[PDB]
């Protein structure tokens, strides 16, 4: 379990199989139009044909252009990657505003590489290798295979070796008895340490007494692994090891670290392009989701005409708040939703409604469904009522404080007092400015 | 294999014809005849490559085709030839100068080709044989005419071993340095077999001589080779741009090595194109810096987009067309798109789905051309998919009028935003 | 096919660093003379292993 | 190591040299038609810098002096003048001409 | 070569020479004509 | 617990340890 | 490859007075002349810190003319051309940028003597003591004039393992620097092995320990940052060349201290020659307050190179005052403190000949009667936009089969292309379209 957070309630876009809404399917109530609008959207990303497509959820504040467009996150579920950045996460003082963009850009963009991989592990009972026929001149002692026995808690089984595993056998310097690790196609040999039924009974020794293995003597398995672009990237960029003293850059944490395209392109994209065409890895093009994109500057907006224009972007949602506003960066240009016209030209805007007091009503249920209140049908009808006269979100958050009080006053669920009793502890923001307008 | 169609995909390059004359519709570009004619006089001038510093600025309208004429002359341009495209806000760094970065996009956009003959063994491993002592060993090669044995020295014996490479190879020794490099298994590379080992990677073994000299080309870019002299470091160059790289001699220490090396025929200079987008976003530092930057002989030619035209230029209180001071601008030759005729419209539609891959009615043509005119083109394209996942979820085959209009309904176009923002949200 | 060999042409002393042998750690968990609890120690001025 | 201390070359002889640059040119266009070719030149240590520069693009040749003694002087000439393959002949102005 | 045609030395010995000094003039530009290490070989340069 | 008080140390200062035995073996 | 080349000097007689066509420059007389005696004040090496300013309108010739100055006074001293931007550094104070730009143009020729060890070494040993590090290493080498051997350094042994060495292959060794290359193999032994990883080398030549004198140049600048943040060469200080190299405001107390000491000690002991040069800051009008501030003090200064300012601008505000506006962009103070050169704005006949030297200068045939119309459009247009039509004019004309622009060239070519002053009546007539 984890705890209740705003938006824990939406469980998905509530659409059933022609693309519409009921009235409040998995969580959310009302919006059907909007609802319906990035359900297309949400099967643009499914599709995985289109680049750089971006859409605008513009709206009134608390009109759940956060909701649904986290909505959108769970109907693709956890498969696909979907990026939360807020508009004012990219001042940043390391790095500039556009490489933060880029970052965040193939962020989203996964890329899920398959790939089996097959060893063999046990205590080492036989070593014994297999002597031959002379190849050429009388030396005597020519090996041309080698027997290895492995024991684990399933049966004792003998394997044969070319003699290059010998040699490593022996460079790895393993001996009767104790584990050892071997990798089918590459053909490493690593000793994962002496046996524990040789058992650490007056050894003090750290290194591992290392139990006899589970199951069989030989295992494979289809490991899954999901990485971002920006993983490989970042991974490229500044890298692990303990040696080339470069890599010794320790001490030292990483500014200065705007990535370059030598290597995000020319070096990365062909790696990522061959293991597709290879068989070994799909890409997941994912969601870049900007809220309060309001935020960004003249020059970020206009960066992203280019970065959506791009072949290698993900589709990006845009959320806005603002009406007719001025454009940050700008000297005095005003625009709608404080976003340039250029770019409104390249956004699908999707509009968010003001809701109705029935709409508000349903959404409080189910507020209170999710916190874990009980609430009477009068202290919900209260909630509504005082909710028509403020913003929705104010009505929801009465919910647990009243249910304290209510908890406090031996209740067990939220009667009519309580939501009255918190509505004059608390205000909203109305309320408050009215104060603040009276007193100087 | 995955780089999904994005906005210009569809644009193969400039419709020209071997006259530098534009075509209607052909190569994925439609109508926009001057502009594109204009495009394709300077790309013939960046193949010829003999003028340094020439610029060009694309004007016009938002939604006429600049971007697309700037990457149909990157498409048509092809590789071996630097185009290094950027927006203008990409050089606000802050672990570099707006100006170090504009030398940094200039310098990668020429190229510097080093062109050499080497001569190189190439064949399949019949045997390996090495004795432990000063190791020593032999080698047999084979390509389908002929075979031949080498006796080993001890860093060749080395390097052989470091590979693990063995019977059934097929691989390649370089002469002048001994690296080897296994293309795959030849046919004759199966294992033994009896137990799991290396896959079934096989390939094709040599034909012809055993030894042969052939070309090697080391291309890099101007900057490339700046960044990896700058500081010992140097793998900088792909790191991050984590640069400021030092003016004394390593720009006109480059330069004139990279001058003798063109001279003395070691080294083919490579001009380049640069395309600053948004050029209005440069700062009045910035274009004072382009002013000189183009006065040189390591100047790759650079192409300029702007929407805008009266306005005040970027840190300063000075009107100017283009946003941009009539200081730089007159360094430029500009080329001006046109909108859009209702036939362009139509074909650029038509061309767009048709590189989308759905199908439309004549009918739903009709109409989604009549919303891409009265409202604008982009929208007009985004109408595109949007429409045909609508048809798609109805199970139909091709897109109709009705749901071109539903998802009209369903999306809104900045015209209809900016109507239905009549609510005072927080302005 | 492509197998390999190695031969120790050399004395054979040299393929005898490997075979034979492999034997297990004889000892099996003691028991105190005290308590008759599987030991944990072994006492230095004595050698009996011991529990509590 | 390169960043402290650069060295000559020494590996493309005709770097410094518009004449060896010009006779890569020509010989290059005249490999094409591989009519073979007689190079003359006084300075017996100048033949040894075109022996250098023939290798560097591969030619086979073969090359006469005041120094290879009589015989050798007879073979070479019989395995130019009836034998393919090579496609130059570098030689002493006074000894070879 | 201008370098070497142009030395104290050299303008001396163009004015005024017993024949084979001159001839060693325009023989040491056989040298610079043909390639240069015959003349001189390139140094190994060097930081200061 | 085995804070060393100015007791224990002024004690360890009285007269000295006598040495091991540790050579016998017996099991 | 093109772009100012026509230029190549100040065209002036042995008077120095304007040949009005010449050397590339076919007009601006007055200022060509003024351009020599700033050359002549130049190569007299007496002034410190004087300071010029070509200004005139765009295009009007002052870059030219700066360079042309440049090519006047030969590739023997040191021209630094800067733009003004150029200043606004992140690593490195603003002023500082500017106060090394200084240091740059001042040029030293100083000639270095340094000892080399070369040839195929035939033995090696390291003397072994006790401390118990290495002692030394003794060497013997060949050369196909002769042979010897000797002692060096445990730092030389240990760049010889970095090279990882081998007897009886070829090596160089310059012991002021410090500094080994393995050669390779010498050729002999080509045959030891039909599969190497060498690199087989003729044996070296002349002396197997030889000595040269090598005139090298170098700047104050070079001198500063050398003892700034040093490569060293035998040290582990690369250390700070790593994890750190960045810029630094390095100080006077070596910049006009210890290296001006050194430089002197250099000079008045025979063994360097100062060679003062020009420090050329382009589009000067955009420098900030405080540089335009701090050239006070820098051309005061008696150690500072001759400075060319070009400007562009009327008057107008200066950078970083956002209230006070002077000419040229460029703040009073230091307008009293530079010598101005006017630049004139072209006639007709001198701008179609600068559109003729153009055309001959990047290999362009042109009919006079295209000429003539290319001239008709510098005038109305401007200079630099009817100069850049020649190219696409003749790409055109390639196409037709031509081998020579004429008027129907020009006439499509300046039908594709507008110029600034023909784009703004676009942008005015149709206001609301473009943004
Ligand atoms: N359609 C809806 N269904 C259910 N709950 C909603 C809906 N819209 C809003 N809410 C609730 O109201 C809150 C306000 O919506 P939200 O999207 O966060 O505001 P904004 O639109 O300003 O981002 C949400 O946190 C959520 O709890
Ligand atoms: N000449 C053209 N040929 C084909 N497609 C075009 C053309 N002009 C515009 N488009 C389409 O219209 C959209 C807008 O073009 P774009 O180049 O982005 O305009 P601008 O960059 O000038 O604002 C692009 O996404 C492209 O698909
Ligand atoms: N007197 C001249 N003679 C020949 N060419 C000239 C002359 N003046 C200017 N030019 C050419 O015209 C261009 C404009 O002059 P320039 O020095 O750039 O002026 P500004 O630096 O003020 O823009 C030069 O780049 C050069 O190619």
């Amino acid at each position: 379990t984890q705890r209740i957070a705003s938006h824990s309630h939406v469980k998905g876009l509530g659409l059933d199989e022609s693309g519409l809404a009921k009235q409040a399917a998995s969580g959310l109530v009302g919006q059907e139009n909007a609802r319906e609008a990035c359900g297309v959207i949400v099967e643009l990303i499914k599709s995985k044909k289109m680049a750089g497509r971006a859409v605008l959820l513009a709206g009134p504040p608390g009109t759940g252009k956060t909701a649904l467009a986290l909505a959108i996150a769970q109907e693709l579920g956890s498969k696909v990657p979907f990026c939360p950045m807020v508009g004012s996460e990219v001042y940043s003082t390391e790095i500039k505003k556009t490489e933060v963009l880029m970052e965040n850009f193939r962020r989203a963009i996964g890329l899920r590489i398959k790939e089996t991989k097959e060893v063999y592990e046990g205590e080492v009972t036989e070593l014994t290798p297999c002597e031959t026929e002379n190849p050429m001149g009388g030396y005597g002692k020519t090996i041309s295979h080698v027997i290895i026995g492995l024991k684990t808690a399933k049966g004792t089984k003998q394997l044969k070796l070319d003699p290059s595993i010998f040699e490593s056998l022996q460079k790895e310097r393993v001996e009767a008895g104790d584990v050892i690790y071997i990798e089918a196609n590459s053909g490493a040999v690593k000793r994962q340490g002496r046996c524990d039924t040789y058992a650490t009974e007056f050894d003090l020794e750290a290194e591992e007494y290392v139990p006899l293995p589970k199951g069989d003597v030989h295992k494979k398995k289809e490991i899954i692994q999901d990485v971002t672009l920006h993983d490989l990237d970042v991974a490229n960029a500044r890298p692990q090891g303990g040696q080339d003293i470069l890599s010794m850059m320790g001490q030292l944490m990483k500014p200065k670290k705007t990535e370059i395209t030598d290597k995000l392109r020319g070096e990365i994209n062909k790696v990522v392009n061959k293991y597709i065409d290879q068989g070994i890895a799909e890409l997941v093009p994912g969601v870049l989701f900007v809220d309060e994109v309001h935020m960004l500057d003249i020059e970020c907006f206009t960066y992203l005409h280019r970065a959506l224009e791009s072949s290698i972007a993900p589709i990006v949602i845009f959320a806005s708040n603002r009406g007719n506003c001025v454009i940050r960066g700008t000297e005095d240009i005003t625009s709608p939703h404080g976003i340039p016209l250029d770019l409104l030209d390249r956004v699908m805007i999707i509009r968010t409604m003001l809701y109705t007091p029935q709409e508000m009503k349903q959404i409080i249920k189910i507020r209170a469904q999710t916190e874990g209140i009980n609430i009477s049908e009068e202290a919900l009808n209260h909630l509504g009522e005082i909710g028509t006269k403020t913003t929705l979100r104010y009505s929801v958050q009465l919910l647990t404080p009243a249910n304290l009080l209510a908890k406090i006053n031996g209740k067990d669920s939220i009667e009519k007092e309580h939501v009255e009793e918190i509505s004059e502890l608390f205000y909203d923001a109305k309320s408050s400015a009215k104060i603040l307008a009276d007193q100087q | 294999r995955i780089e999904r169609i994005g906005a210009h995909s569809h644009i193969r390059g400039l419709g020209l014809d071997d006259a530098l004359e534009p075509r209607q519709a052909s190569q994925g570009m439609v109508g926009q005849l001057a502009a594109r004619r204009a495009a394709g006089v300077v790309l013939e001038m960046i193949r010829e490559g003999k003028i340094a510093g020439r610029a060009v600025l694309i004007a016009g309208q938002p939604g006429t085709g600049k971007t697309a004429i700037a990457m149909g002359m990157a498409q048509a341009l092809g590789p071996d030839t630097p185009f290094t495209a950027i927006a203008g806000s990409e050089i606000f760094s802050l672990e570099m100068s707006k100006t170090e970065a504009l030398t940094q996009a200039f310098r990668r956009s020429i190229g510097v080709r080093i062109k050499e003959e080497t001569e190189i063994i190439e064949g399949e491993v019949v045997e390996i044989q090495i004795d432990r002592p000063s190791k020593v060993g032999k080698l047999t090669l084979k390509t389908t005419e002929m075979e031949t044995i080498y006796d080993l020295g001890t860093k060749m014996i080395e390097s052989l071993t470091k590979d693990k490479v063995q019977a059934g190879d097929v691989i390649t020794i370089d002469k002048a340095t001994g690296k080897i490099s296994k293309l795959g298994r030849s046919f004759t590379r199966a294992r033994d077999y009896d137990a799991m080992g290396s896959q079934t990677k096989f390939v094709q073994c040599p034909d012809g001589e055993l030894q042969k000299r052939k070309e090697v080309v080391h291309t890099v870019s101007l900057h490339e080779i700046d960044v990896i002299n700058s500081r010992t470091q140097g793998f900088l160059a792909l790191f991050s741009g984590d640069t400021g790289e030092i003016k004394s001699e390593v720009r006109e220490q480059i330069n004139a090595k990279v001058a003798e090396w063109r001279e003395e025929g070691k080294a083919e200079i490579i001009p380049g194109v640069l395309f600053i987008d948004e050029v209005h976003m440069l700062d009045i530092e910035s274009f004072s810096f382009l002013n000189r930057a183009l006065e040189s002989d390591m100047a790759p030619v650079l192409i300029m987009a702007t929407n805008r035209g009266i306005t005040r230029i970027r840190g300063t209180s000075y009107q100017s067309p283009h946003g941009i001071p009539i200081d730089l601008l007159d360094r430029l030759l500009i080329v001006s798109t046109t909108p859009y005729s209702e036939k362009d419209t139509k074909q650029i539609l038509r061309i767009r789905c048709e590189e989308e891959d759905v199908e439309m009615s004549e009918d739903a043509y009709t109409v989604l051309t009549r919303i891409g005119l009265e409202t604008s083109l982009r929208y007009a394209i985004q109408l595109i998919t949007a429409a045909s996942l609508v048809c798609r979820k109805r199970k139909g085959t091709e897109v109709q009028v009705d749901d071109i209009k539903r998802v009209y309904s369903l999306f809104l176009d900045e015209s209809r935003s900016t109507q239905y923002m009549k609510e005072y949200q927080d302005a | 096919c492509s197998r390999t060999f190695i031969t120790f042409s050399d004395d054979a002393t040299f393929e005898e660093w490997f075979p034979q042998g492999r034997p297990p750690k004889v000892p099996v968990r003691e028991v105190c003379p005290v308590t008759h609890r599987p030991a944990l120690y072994r006492d230095p001025v004595t050698d009996i292993p011991y529990a509590t | 190591c390169n960043m402290r201390t650069q060295f000559p070359d020494l590996r493309l002889i005709q770097y410094d040299c518009g004449k060896l640059q010009t006779l890569a040119v020509l010989l290059r266009q005249l490999k094409a038609e591989g009519h073979r070719v007689l190079i003359f030149t006084q300075m017996t240590r100048m033949l040894d810098v075109l022996e250098q520069f023939l290798t560097y693009h591969g030619h086979l040749y073969l090359r006469l002096d005041g120094s290879t003694r009589v015989e050798q002087r007879q073979a070479l000439m019989e395995r130019f003048n009836a034998d393919k393959r090579i496609f130059c002949f570098i030689l002493s102005t006074r000894s070879g001409g | 070569y201008d370098d070497f045609m142009a030395q104290t030395t050299t303008k001396e010995t163009l004015a005024t020479g017993h024949f084979m000094s001159v001839i060693n003039i325009l023989m040491q530009l056989r040298k610079v004509c043909n390639h240069p290490n015959l003349f001189d070989p390139r140094p190994v340069t060097s930081p200061f | 617990r085995h804070r060393l008080s100015r007791r224990v140390l002024l004690e360890v200062a009285t007269a000295p340890d006598p040495p091991p035995r540790p050579k016998p073996v017996k099991m």
